[PDB]
Formats: C-alpha cells, structure tokens, sequence
C-alpha cells in the first residue's frame, strides 16, 4: 500500500517529498481516523507540547487507535519530540494548501491497458513497444533470455494477470517507481506527480511511460496540458458457474476469454457468449504455472454475473471446494545450497552453536536430537573460525 | 602408569647399548644409579613389553620359550664343570631372541627394536565422521610425536567398531603420512525391526536406540581395544556413543575408559548411565567404584538443575539400608566382597557432592554421620576396619 511505500523512505527522502503542491495533502488523506485531528490542532502552533498532553487525549475506551496513529505518523516524521511540534518545512507547506499561498478518456484508458494485457498474455496481435516490453521483463513478471524470440511469462505473470485491475495497476506502479530508483530517474519527482493527479527530461519520460499504460492523454500531439483518466487518480460481472464445473461468460473483449482459458478448457464461442470446462487437467495445469487456487476462485467472485449474486455464497461450494482440493493434491519440491557438520559431542555446547549460524543468516535446518546444523557455503568461512574459538575456549 | 611416566620425565629404555638416555639426571648403566621411580616403570614397562610379544607370537609359544630356557638352565644346574655348562643359567637378549626365533620361526626384531630400544610412548588423537551417501566411516587418527616422551608409529593398527549388525574388528596401515582412513559400515536393517544387536561376545542385547543417529548405524568405535601398543588415545566420540559404550560394552577398559570420558558430558543421559552401571550386579565392581565418582563429578557440574536427592544417597538406601528404616543402614554382613566394597566407596564418592554455596549439603553429612553411629558389626565374620576408616575418608 501507499502507507508502506512511504513508511519505507529515509527522513531526508520525506521532508523533500512534501512538496508545497500536493505531498502535504495526498499524505494528510492517508491519515486513516484521527491523526487528521491532530495534525489539524497542531497545524497552528509554535510552541511543542509534552507527550502526556497526547497520551491522555484519548479515552481509554478505543486507544489502541491513538498509539496506532502515534507510532503511523511517527514513522512519517511529520513531528518531532523536541524534547511534538510538527515539522515547520511540513507546517508551513500544510497552511499553504490550507488556506494560504471523460467519458472517452476512460474508454482509452481501458483500451490501452487491456492491449497492454494482451501483450502480457501470448497474444499474437498486440502493441509494440520496446521500452514497455523490456520494463514489463525487469518488472519481474516477464523473462526473454532471447531477444530474437518474444518473452514468455514467468510464474509471478500468471499471478498478476489474474488481479482485479486496480490492484494490479497499484503493484505494476509500485514496481516501476522500485525499477525507476535503479534506473537512475529521481523517485521524489515522479512520486509527487502521482499524488499531484488526484486533485524536466525525467518528468517527460515518466509522462510518456504513464501515458503508455493509459492513466493519462493529452491528446494534443503530446502537448504540456494533460487530462487524466480515471485510473490516474488511483463494474458488473459475467461469467456464470454451474453446479457441473462449466462456466458460461458473456465476453466480447478477447482477454477475458484468454483469462478464462488460462485455467478452463473452451468448448464453444458465441458472439456474446462462450462456454468453458473447469477440469482437473486446466486446473493443474495454472497451478503449475503458478497460480493458486485463490487467485482462481477470486477472479470467478469478482466476475461473477448478477443471476448468480442472489444465492449465498455466489460461487457453489462445490466448486470452490473442487478447485481447493484439486490445488493441494500438488505439494513441490524446492532449492537451497548448504553444508552439515557432526561429531558434535556436548549437548550444551551445541545449543550455543545454533545461535552463531541464525544471527548471521546462514542457518537453514537444526536438529538438536542428533546435533545436524546446515550451513551455507556463502558463510561458512564465518561459522567455523567461531567453532575453532569454541574449541580453544573448551 | 607408563605413559604418565613416560611423558611427565623422557622415557623408560629397556635394554641400553654402552651415555644412551640422556634426557634424566641419572645414569642408567648401573642399577644402584637409578632412581626408584625409573626402577619400578622398568619393571611395569618390561611386563608390558613380554605382553606385547605374547601378542605377535602366540601365548604356548612363549610358555615354549621360558621353558625351553629353564630346561636348559635345569641341564646346566646339575654338571659340575666349573661353568664350561654353568653359563647356560644365564640368559641374554640375544640367545632369548635366538630361543624365541627356534621355537616359532618368526623374529621378533621390529617389535624389539620400536619398544624395547628406542624409550618411548605413543599419542593417538582420533576423530570420526560418518558418510552418509557411500555408507563409509572416515577415521582421522593423527599422532603427537613432536611431545619429549612420544615416538612415531608406523605399524598396523586394529579398531573395533560397533554398528547395528554387530562388532567388526578391522587394520589400520598407519604410515607416516597417513590421516583419513576409510572403512566400510554394513546395514542398518537391525532399526527397521527391533531385533537384538550382537555384541562382541556371542551374546546380543535390547539397545534403546532412541539417542542414536537416524543416518549411522555405528554404535561406538574403539582405537586400539586390546592395548596393543604402549599407547595414550585420546578419541572423539559422541556422548550417546559413549553412554551406549558404557552400557552394552563386554569389556571392562572400554567401561572404564567411557566413565573417564562422560565426565565431560554432564547431560542427564550420562547420569542415567552411570546410575544404570552402579544399580547393576553382574557388572564388575571396578567399574562401578569409579562410577560412583564420575556421578559426583557430573553431579557438581550440574547444580541448578538437579532435581531430587543428592547423588547415590537414595541407590546407597535402595541397596545397603532396611527397607522398613531408610536412613538406618543394615548391620554389617561382608560376606559378598563387591557390595562391600561399593559400600565402602559410595559415601567417599557421596561426600564430594557440592552446593551451589560451594559446601558439602548438610543431608550428605548427616547421612554419613548416620551410618557411623548406626553401625553394628557384630554379626559378621570380617573386620570392619576398613569400612570405617572409609568412613574417616
């Protein structure tokens, strides 16, 4: 979320990014209850107050919301001790923005992501672009190694495709600014831009990526002004399950039939219809892709025609319970790289051991019974000059 | 003994050629030079040396041997020629060597010439480890030879390895530059059923095999069990090995050697052992009598976890004291010879017992002052001289 990406910033990171724009408010309208209250009392004073004041200023009745909200808007920074009078870079930018000093836009914006999914997807028709597709490759849901063939979909793709469109869009987000960080362009920048939305060479390149993904459009040659989508800022279903594993959905739009194959087996295709099989061997095969029998049954709920919304729950349980069996039936194997020692002899003295190894990182599996540490090659260096030291100090 | 003696001052050397030993202060080309300590590590080590060549050239050989040269002296007793045949009472290296090489046609030479000519002990440090995937077992036997007292090594050398399908003797090459020496374990089909695991002897036991190791099947591994060489070994095991050593061992060295080596380990599994040997009759009381001690040692080590009584006191009231009286001992009756001398070990071992104030508990105390006041002794058909100034002790 939003409030871990900026709980996750430096103190000299943040008072930059309270930009006098718009910083100050898209991060005032995080504050999820009360701490909106108090940044509004101590909005007006030049004095810092004692913490007891704070700590007595709610009841008892309901505090855990305080300390939750003191800790949040600690992490923030927005004040300091002193000793809470708020920052005054952050004060003064606050009484600033307080008082001092469409229907085709969300049409393209629609279009233009689900080209980009189609993409995404082994879609034989699909947009071309080279700066989309290699951001999409280091995003970490996409991986070529062979310029000449187009990229496959890694495992976390499938997962990705599966989300609702507004957390997708959230995390894809999120990945970009992480990637825009390694790739050099300023994060406070851009970041300030986003929350700029819902009210430079790296500005116009941000500008030109948003406007790839559809949030955005000028629509005037790619001129200054921009007019936003709806998507910037931050439907019905139709698919219907039987009793019987079929599903019947009334899709138009390609990539709703490509999402529903992806762990359905097709039978028919009506102009406004198609009729799927949910069987053992599609579902398993998303399940090896990678997928998990929750991103399946969420996708079904969240597509879900209105015939079915009056029956509780809306999908059948046998289904659900179908697809949750059918995705434990698999449990996998997995990749590490270790090393294990023996002839430990004292017990006591193998208890102290352990903790040299799970400080450091490199401990995988203990065995206290028959005395069995792993350790990895990459600290193992480390692990036995303090087993020597052990030795010596006998 | 020897090694001890062999280490603490340079070494005991049997048969010097005229000096030869110049590492002691006194001259060993007379024997009213030399030190009385030196005199009686000649005599221990010059027993040990007749064991080892027992060893190599079997034991109605060597019964052969002395008398073939007591028969020899017995036809020189009788002449009278003034020694013409009189000098045939005297025996030498050379005509015992000589008389060794008629009776069995094997010579001796290299044995005599590592422990009766060269004045030293051997040091043995061995560490194991067990692999898993070629079902091997990797002995690391390294040799201190660079201390005042040692030699080097270089014969074979035999190891007993108890694994779950019983006990298999096997040689060791142990040349100068060796280290990693790879044996082969068999089976561990023996944990798959529960089926008795065969001894050393004929005989086979129920093992608790709940403290073992899930991937090796070894039990315990000795180096050098039949004190072959005049040797130190220092061996690295693991505690359970050591406490299975103690328990289902037919060898009292083994036993002795396994209580000489818990008192490192004072988890509550060796207390466990040790407290199994000391219950236990039809072990040899020797053992037992340096169990005792070993208890008092672990038992020091770990106060602030004890949980009951004081170490042996309520095993000295379950075997030595009324069962309708637990704290007046029974009147004395010695006639059995191993609970007597348990019983006369058990509180000297009892009285080292410490608090976590570094003083002896007043229950052990009061407990040794109650077996010297109820002690009645005029039943039996032995002195209790003994007893009581164990009691003193």
């Amino acid at each position: 979320n939003l409030q871990e990406f900026l709980g996750g910033l430096s103190p000299g990171v943040l008072d930059r990014l309270y930009g006098h724009p718009a910083t100050c408010l898209a991060v005032f309208r995080e504050l999820p209850s009360l701490a909106k209250n108090w940044v509004m009392r101590m909005l007006f004073l030049e004095q810092p107050l004692p913490q007891a004041a704070v700590a007595l200023w709610v009841k008892k009745e309901f505090s855990k919301a305080q300390e939750e909200s003191t800790g949040l808007l600690s992490g923030l920074r927005i004040w300091h001790t002193q000793l809470l009078i708020l920052n005054p870079i952050f004060r003064q930018n606050l009484r600033i923005a307080l008082l001092g000093g469409v229907p085709s836009l969300d049409k393209y914006a629609e279009e233009r992501w689900e080209v980009v999914l189609h993409f995404m997807v082994g879609s034989p028709s699909a947009a071309v672009s080279q700066d989309l597709a290699q951001l999409l490759s280091q995003a970490g849901l996409m991986k070529s190694t062979e310029p000449g063939e187009p990229p496959c979909i890694t495992s976390a793709g499938f997962q990705f495709l599966l989300l609702d469109t507004p957390a997708q869009l959230w995390y894809f987000m999120l990945q970009y600014l992480q990637t825009a960080q390694s790739r050099g362009m300023d994060l406070v920048e851009i970041l300030s831009f986003l929350f700029q939305l819902s009210f430079s060479d790296s500005l116009l390149n941000f500008l030109q990526h948003l406007r790839e993904f559809g949030l955005v459009f000028q629509r005037k040659r790619k001129s200054r002004r921009y007019y936003p989508t709806r998507l910037a800022i931050n439907q019905p279903g139709f698919i219907v399950v039987e009793t019987n594993y079929r599903l019947y959905a009334y899709t138009e739009s390609e990539l709703q039939i490509a999402l529903i194959a992806l762990f359905s087996e097709m039978l028919y295709r009506f102009p406004n219809m198609v009729v799927a099989q949910v069987t053992r061997e599609s579902v398993q095969q998303a399940i090896a892709s990678g997928i998990t029998a929750q991103q399946i049954i969420h996708f079904l709920r969240t597509r879900a025609h209105p015939v079915m919304l009056k029956q509780t729950p809306v999908l059948p349980p046998t289904i659900t319970d179908q697809i949750r069996l059918w995705e434990l039936e698999r449990d996998r194997l997995r990749f590490t790289e270790g090393v294990l020692y023996n002839q430990f002899l004292s017990q006591v003295d193998f208890e102290l051991l352990l903790a040299h190894a799970r400080e450091l990182g490199v401990l995988v599996f203990e065995n206290s019974a028959k005395r069995l540490m792993v350790v990895t090659p990459a600290g193992h260096s480390d692990v036995k000059r303090f087993w020597k030291r052990q030795k010596h100090s006998s | 003994k020897i090694v001890a003696y062999e280490l603490k001052t340079g070494g005991v050397l049997l048969h010097p050629i005229f000096n030869p030993a110049s590492h002691l202060h006194f001259s060993i080309k007379h024997p009213h030079t030399l030190s009385w300590e030196y005199y009686s590590m000649f005599q221990c080590k010059a027993h040990l040396v007749m064991r080892l060549i027992e060893n190599r050239i079997s034991m109605e050989f060597m019964l052969q041997v002395f008398n073939k040269l007591l028969s020899l002296a017995s036809t020189a007793s009788s002449q009278k020629f003034q020694s013409h045949m009189w000098s045939q009472m005297l025996v030498s290296t050379s005509g015992f060597l000589k008389s060794i090489s008629n009776v069995s046609g094997k010579d001796i030479q290299p044995l005599i010439k590592q422990w009766v000519d060269q004045s030293g002990v051997v040091k043995f440090y061995g560490s194991f480890a067990f692999n898993r995937k070629r079902n091997v077992l990797e002995l690391e036997i390294k040799q201190d030879y660079t201390s005042p007292g040692t030699q080097k090594y270089v014969g074979p050398l035999k190891v007993t390895v108890q694994e779950l399908d019983g006990s298999f003797n096997h040689t060791l090459q142990i040349e100068e530059n060796s280290l990693k020496h790879d044996i082969p374990c068999h089976s561990k089909s023996r944990r798959n059923k529960k089926k008795k695991i065969p001894l050393m002897n004929g005989e086979e036991v129920d093992m608790d095999l709940s403290a073992m190791d899930a991937d090796s099947p070894l039990l315990w591994i000795r180096i050098d069990p039949d004190m072959s060489v005049l040797r130190k070994v220092e061996f690295e095991q693991a505690d359970f090995m050591w406490q299975y050593q103690l328990r289902y061992e037919r060898d009292v060295v083994a036993q002795q050697e396994s209580i000489l080596a818990l008192e490192k380990f004072p988890t509550p599994a060796s207390r466990l052992a040790l407290t199994d040997i000391l219950e236990q009759e039809q072990c040899f009381y020797r053992v037992r009598m340096s169990a005792c001690f070993c208890l008092a040692k672990i038992a020091n080590s770990m106060v602030s976890t004890w949980t009951g009584p004081p170490a042996m006191k309520s095993l000295f009231t379950r075997m030595f004291c009324c069962k309708s009286c637990p704290n007046i001992v029974k009147t004395n009756n010695f006639m059995s010879f191993q609970s007597y001398f348990l019983q006369k070990t058990m509180p000297v071992a009892m009285a080292l017992l410490r608090d976590v104030h570094n003083l002896c508990p007043k229950e052990v105390l009061t407990f040794i002052l109650d077996l010297i006041k109820y002690n009645d002794n005029r039943k039996n058909k032995f002195s209790d001289n003994y007893y009581r100034a164990e009691m003193i002790d």
